[PDB]
């Protein structure tokens, strides 16, 4: 493979090779998995190759034939490849996945998923169960039924895995997807019928808590707002006016949608009534009463929010006030070899974070009586978090099998996330974190020095610095830091360890797990690390990223504001590791990661195609783009150039080493560095 | 006993270090406070653990 | 100001346009240019009007009456413009800028959009007009060289190193040397094949001289073609004998001190109407006139209160 | 209420550890009782009768009457707190008087000035000397970042070594290599970081330009036994044993000892163990395999008795400071 490549010629004597190699040893677990690879690739190749030639009648038969006689060894060669790994089937697991999505659809190659499934172990499956709930309205009907049956297979071992993505995949607004989830939960609640309408009360409880009536109605009237007066969208103004009122035709609730019906809802059927006479009318002076009204109603409401200081249980939501003792678990805490902590109690007040988006801070209490934080986000995706932490985790596993990056104690912190809706969800809270932008204002405060002093000097020297050119910019910037101490960081860190026994253990792990990220985000193409998005351990030392949004170069491709930077190395973190710079603990376990990393592409690279093939989480590419195919294929390509090393230039191969080194002259460099935004803070 | 001390781990042989490893506020409060509700903490914080143990049955 | 032979406009980040007077060193009059700052600086061959280069918009401001209203603002455009050029005939004008796309401007038409659109995958930094008006240098983010021919429309790329950016590019009257830098510091310097209707324009790679370490701003020949000043970031001028390249006279503005760091960067050079001397801008606020073959400053020139970026220079009679 | 102090300060009389832990106790507790926070000025009649509540609150005190004294007497005990590091020495008062400083350190009040520089290369010596690696790190970065030499570069790869942090002295050398060339990059930094091909490729060069030392040779010879070629070792020390000095026989022995052995010459590894020294464990070492080699098995098992009881010393320092 590594001399003559992948081609025709090829693939019969490699098949060959393997089928020998597996038959003078049936045990080895490595011979199994090189041969199921092998001819997963070999399909791959095949398909790539017809697609090529025949887009651009019998030759498809032909393929069709050539495809399925190459891809029953291959899921047989997988699920030998699961039970004999038992442990570190991830890869295997999510291989079988592609080829059942792809392929089951025929006869034989679903007979081959049965067989395999039956000689399967249950839980192994644990690790691919959003892929699995990814697929459940497969068009499909012959693979989509194998899933069925599969999941409760789930729901009938282990039920607390199932639980909160069949609750979230149920209130799905497409038809399919929740009829095939009320479909699955129906069997589920002839095992339990408990844990299901626990989980069920949950998630409406808690998306209510998420996101309230009057905030719903703030964003809804800010777009409203903007499409009549930018676009003049009348018709789009209805139209996101009006789910808002069929939410307000349900009724209240609880005493908070009391109190909110008797503030703002007189006033809001009355602007209803003018929109309504308006529909029939079509009258400036129809429609003008109601947005007076509307803007009314948005006055008083941007005015009461900041009030809205903390949230207590017995006015939002007395139903969670009522939970006790379920035996409901802790979101995201579940294991199968662990004992199951079940819920105890939720705390009566809700401590929400003064953010834009107003996160919530809910905290339970668990069966072995330990507290667990978390955040309530709002209007925003989690499935993404949710496979970011997926692929995190087995970066950490592999880490973890390396001898030397377990020497070195290489580690991703992680959270547990939890989707609950295409808006809300769930998330982890760790402790002992804060953001970099918060310890850099403390300490500038703390010395009196300015927080905006690099800005500001960057304004002195030139006022037009956003519209400078290109050299203009690097000038200033290069005055800006040369005329500002970039100590900050590493200064406080000094001050804020007890002693230096402390304080080097805590800088070590700091640029370990800096390096760690960096190099993780890169191969991710992790975007938008702006000192807000990364929060450091105040305790372990150990930086955390979070906010995954942007993803797979996003940064770069927007057209503004565009961010040259791979990952965030900014002169503020070089001056916080050692004395001497990135030469030292830095560079070195950049060079173990990639190494690691590059060493097992497949397994990442498997993984990254799952949830980029998801089409779930094509909607990113599209809002991106400016079809889906050659999107996703272009990024999968972008990513295994970025593993083998041949991103910068695509006919040289790149070692590690040097591969590292030019990513470290690309994210320092001032000429890339001062294209990013302001609030980026590239001068931090 | 030396002698036999040093032979016996001679013959368990010389462990990995990190072999090793997987085998098995004061100046905080200063960093926090000011001076004079720092000099208070720590004074109480010392009390406290004179307070414990047997060494109270003396002091 | 236009009446007066020799004219010196300078300006920067203040949003005015001085001009000072050879002789004596004195702001004749200012003009303001708000919205943004100053990328470039040209006088016109027919001495009529000056142009400014900004951000999003190209001012022409007249030369002969005193406080004047920019005649000409030649909008529609984004992502500032790198540098501006005109035709001797004075009736094209050629501009750059970094949405990579060079266009070409009719001064006589009274049509606000361009004439001519030359687009390039970089942003443009420098674009360079040859003494024959017929070909256009086109520089770029990514270091490929473009000779866009005027009549043909046979765009050359060329790339003197991969993934530098180039900054400046110019081209002795004589056509016989043509020189090139980028943010490396390096002087790439191409001999020219003696060919105007053949438009084989060969670049002949002579020299790759290092002329900086640091960020190489700006080169130009001098109109006896003998002499090649080139601008940085080391503050420092550098004057290279065209016969043999070497540094006959490098014109520095470093503190002599240890204790000083950022004095500020050079990007300004034209040589005087005979050579004899040569006008340096600066990031200093003061432009400063040399003597090319002593390296002394003859004349200062000092009241601008932030960075001084262009300059204009025309000793034509 | 400083006369007992300056007696406390300018003693300077103390020729045993007792009696400078019998100052440090006088210090303390009359910096209790002088302490202008009667908080701590109620804690002195209890840390009179235990230590312990004396030793945790001497930094909270020091600082309480280091914010009192007029400048003067702060220079005074500036002096004698410079005395007491520097003359007379003691790993228990030494660690205080670290610790008293770093709290400083911490503490909006300002490091204290110590024969200027804040006396950071005082306080790297003491931390190096007491075995507090963190802190001669952290002084040695300090005096790194006032400016740059050579020397510092050793110190810090030294410490990086101490405090097993391979990847630390790599990037030292790094910059070393970036900043200061190849002159300035004794093969000594390549010899202590193992990079054993670059140091063997140093000590060529300089052997080739430099006339053959001893020194050099040594530290070419010990490059090779870390690499291994026994050839080239042994070749060495054959063509080098009448042009060399006593003491540098002694300390090639070893070597040729170890290059003899693996080459399997018995003679000649016998003719350099005779030359080792006798109360070296290497010596008794390779004594007990010549031992082996020749079946002396009781003379064996003294010499590997003798190794033990000469390796006591070396288990019991090294043990002390982690494992």
């Amino acid at each position: 493979l590594n001399l003559q490549g992948i081609n025709e010629s090829t693939i019969p004597k490699v098949l060959q090779y393997y089928s020998a190699a597996t038959e003078h040893d049936r045990s080895w677990y490595k011979a199994w998995h090189a041969w199921a690879v092998m001819n997963f690739e070999a399909v791959l190749h095949y398909k790539h190759q017809n697609q090529a030639r025949d887009e651009k009648k019998k030759v498809t038969e032909d393929l069709s034939k050539t495809l399925l006689m190459y891809t029953v060894p291959a899921v047989q060669g997988f699920f030998r490849s699961i039970s004999l790994s038992r442990g570190n089937n991830l890869q295997d697991t999510l291989r079988v996945l592609t080829l059942w999505f792809d392929y089951g659809h025929w006869p034989d190659v679903n007979e081959a998923l049965v067989e395999g499934v039956k000689a399967i172990q249950i839980d192994t499956w644990l690790q691919v169960i959003p892929q699995l709930i990814a697929r459940i309205d497969t068009p499909r009907p012959l693979v989509g039924r194998l899933i069925h049956q599969l999941l409760t297979d789930i729901g009938r071992y282990h039920p607390q895995a199932l639980i909160y993505p069949l609750t979230v995949a149920s209130k799905s607004t497409t038809t399919a997807r929740h009829n095939a989830a009320n479909k699955i939960l129906k069997n589920m609640c002839e095992h339990s019928n408990t844990l299901v309408q626990q989980a069920m009360m949950v998630s409406e409880e808690l998306i209510r808590v998420a996101i309230l009536w009057h905030e719903m109605w703030h964003e809804g009237l800010e777009e409203a707002s903007r499409l009549y007066f930018g676009e003049r969208n009348v018709k789009g103004m209805f139209e996101v006016l009006e789910p808002l009122h069929a939410m307000m035709e349900r009724g209240p609730q609880t005493l908070k949608e009391t109190s909110f019906n008797q503030a703002y809802g007189r006033d809001l059927m009355e602007a209803q009534e003018w929109c309504r006479k308006y529909m029939k009318s079509g009258n400036v002076k129809d429609l003008t009463q109601a947005w007076d009204l509307y803007y009314h109603v948005f006055r008083r409401i941007s005015k009461q929010l900041p009030q809205l200081t903390s949230l207590e249980l017995q006015y939002v939501s007395p139903k969670l006030l009522m939970c006790r003792d379920l035996e409901l678990a802790v979101p995201g805490t579940y294991d199968p070899n662990q004992p199951i902590i079940r819920i105890q109690s939720i705390a009566p007040s809700l401590q929400v974070i003064t953010s834009k988006q107003r996160p919530r801070k809910l905290t339970l209490m668990g069966s072995n009586g330990h507290e667990f934080v978390f955040l309530l986000k709002g209007h925003e995706d989690l499935r993404q978090d949710e496979r970011v932490m997926q692929l995190f985790g087995l970066v950490n596993t592999l880490l973890a099998n390396d001898p030397t990056s377990l020497r070195k104690n290489l580690s991703i912190q992680r959270y547990a996330v939890i989707p609950l809706s295409t808006n809300s969800g769930l998330i982890g809270w760790v402790p002992h974190c804060d953001t970099l932008h918060a310890l850099i204002r403390d300490y500038r405060e703390k010395k009196k020095i300015l927080l905006n002093i690099e800005h500001r000097i960057m304004l002195r020297m030139a006022p037009d610095y956003d519209h400078l050119t290109l050299m203009q910019k690097v000038e200033v910037f290069e005055h800006a830091v040369n005329n500002t101490a970039g100590d900050d960081l590493a200064k406080l860190l000094w001050l804020k360890s007890p002693s230096s026994e402390v304080w080097f253990d805590r800088r070590t792990n700091y640029t370990r797990s800096l390096a760690v990220m960096s190099m993780v985000g890169y191969i991710l193409g992790l975007g938008d690390r702006h000192p807000s998005n990364l929060m450091l351990d105040r305790l372990s030392g150990k930086i955390l990223h979070i906010d995954f949004g942007d993803c797979f170069e996003v940064a770069m491709t927007r057209e503004k504001f565009p961010e040259k930077i791979p990952f965030r190395l900014t002169r503020m973190l070089t001056n916080a590791m050692e004395v001497t710079g990135l030469d030292g603990n830095y560079r070195i376990t950049c060079h173990t990661v990639m190494e690691v990393l590059r060493e097992h592409k497949d397994s990442v690279m498997a993984v990254l195609e799952a949830f980029v093939y998801d089409p779930l989480l094509n909607w990113r590419l599209m809002d991106t783009n400016t079809a889906l195919n050659k999107k996703a294929i272009q990024i999968i390509n972008r990513v295994r150039d970025k593993l083998t090393g041949r991103d910068f230039s695509h006919d040289d191969t790149l070692d590690v080493p040097t591969q590292v080194e030019l990513l470290i002259k690309q994210a320092t460099s001032h000429e890339n560095l001062c294209q990013c935004y302001i609030g980026w803070c590239p001068f931090w | 006993t030396r002698r036999e001390a040093i032979r016996v781990l001679g013959l368990l042989g010389a462990l990995d270090p990190y072999k090793h490893k997987v085998n098995i506020e004061m100046l905080v409060n200063m960093g926090n406070l000011p001076l004079d509700e720092f000099y208070p903490a720590v004074s109480m914080v010392a009390l406290m653990r004179i307070f414990r143990d047997q060494s109270l049955s003396h002091h | 100001v236009g009446s007066d032979p020799v004219i010196l406009a300078t300006a920067g980040y203040d949003h005015t346009v001085r001009f000072w007077q050879a002789h004596s060193g004195i702001c004749t009059r200012t003009v303001q240019h708000q919205d943004s700052q100053v990328n470039a600086l040209e006088v016109t061959p027919d001495r009529s009007m000056i142009a400014a280069a900004g951000y999003q918009h190209i001012r022409m401001y007249d030369l002969n009456s005193n406080n004047p209203n920019p005649i000409i603002s030649y909008d529609g455009v984004n992502k500032n413009i790198a540098s501006v050029g005109f035709h001797e005939d004075g009736r094209w004008m050629y501009t750059g800028g970094e949405d990579c796309t060079a266009r070409i401007w009719d001064l006589r038409s009274r049509n606000l959009q361009c004439q001519r659109i030359f687009q390039v995958n970089a942003p443009i930094n420098c674009v360079c007009l040859h003494p024959n008006q017929a070909e256009l240098i086109v520089g770029d983010q990514s270091g490929a060289i473009h000779i866009w021919d005027l009549k043909t429309d046979h765009n050359e790329q060329l790339i003197p190193e991969p993934e530098v950016s180039i900054t400046s590019a110019h081209i002795d009257p004589d056509a016989s040397y043509m020189a090139a830098v980028n943010s490396t510091g390096n002087c790439y310097v191409w001999n020219l094949t003696g060919g105007i209707g053949d438009e084989v324009t060969q670049l002949i790679p002579k020299t790759k001289i290092p002329a900086h370490t640091r960020y190489a701003l700006q080169c130009r020949f001098s109109p006896d073609s003998t002499l090649l000043a080139t601008c940085s970031a080391d503050q420092t001028c550098k004057i290279w004998r065209t016969s043999n390249f070497s540094l006959m006279t490098e014109l520095s503005i470093k503190s002599g001190n240890p204790g000083e760091s950022s004095r500020g960067w050079m990007w300004g050079c034209a040589f005087s109407g005979d050579s004899q001397y040569i006008v340096t801008a600066s990031s200093d606020n003061l432009a400063r006139l040399w003597c090319v073959e002593t390296g002394e400053i003859k004349r200062e020139y000092g009241g601008h209160q932030k960075a001084v970026v262009c300059l204009a220079f025309n000793d034509s009679v | 209420s400083t006369i007992n102090l300056q007696k406390a300060w300018g003693a300077a009389r103390r020729v045993s550890k007792d009696d400078w832990l019998e100052w440090l106790r006088r210090l303390s507790l009359e910096l209790l009782k002088d302490s202008s926070s009667p908080s701590l000025r109620s804690c002195w009649a209890l840390a009179q009768a235990y230590n312990p509540m004396a030793r945790d609150l001497f930094n909270a005190a020091f600082v309480s009457c280091w914010s009192e004294l007029n400048e003067d007497q702060q220079d005074e005990l500036i002096r004698s707190i410079e005395l007491a590091l520097t003359s007379q020495d003691i790993a228990e008062v030494t660690q205080t008087l670290l610790n008293l400083a770093e709290f400083m350190e911490h503490s909006d009040k300002g490091p204290l000035p110590l024969r200027d520089d804040n006396g950071i290369v005082l306080l790297g010596e003491r931390a190096a000397k007491c075995r507090a690696y963190a802190k001669a790190l952290h002084y040695k970065e300090l005096e790194f970042q006032k400016g740059p030499t050579p020397a510092i570069l050793e110190s810090l790869i030294s410490i990086n070594n101490k405090l097993q942090q391979p990847e630390a002295a790599a990037g030292v050398l790094e910059y070393a290599m970036k900043h200061f060339g190849e002159l300035e990059i004794q093969a000594t930094w390549y010899e202590k970081l193992h990079e054993w091909e670059d140091a063997l490729v140093a000590y060529d060069k300089k052997m080739d330009t430099n006339k053959d030392d001893p020194e050099l040779m040594l530290g070419r010879m010990r490059c090779l036994e870390a690499l291994g070629e026994w050839g080239q070792l042994h070749q060495q020390c054959c063509e080098k044993w009448t042009l060399v000095n006593d003491e540098t026989q002694a300390k090639m022995a070893r070597m040729a000892a170890a290059a003899a052995w693996g080459l399997g010459q018995w003679d000649s590894m016998e003719e350099y163990t005779c030359m080792i020294p006798r109360d070296t464990h290497d010596g008794a070492f390779y004594r007990a395999v010549l031992a082996l080699h020749q079946d002396l098995f009781s003379l064996a098992q003294q010499c590997i008795d003798k190794a033990r009881d000469l390796l006591d010393a070396e288990l019991t320092a090294m043990a002390g400071e982690s494992y």
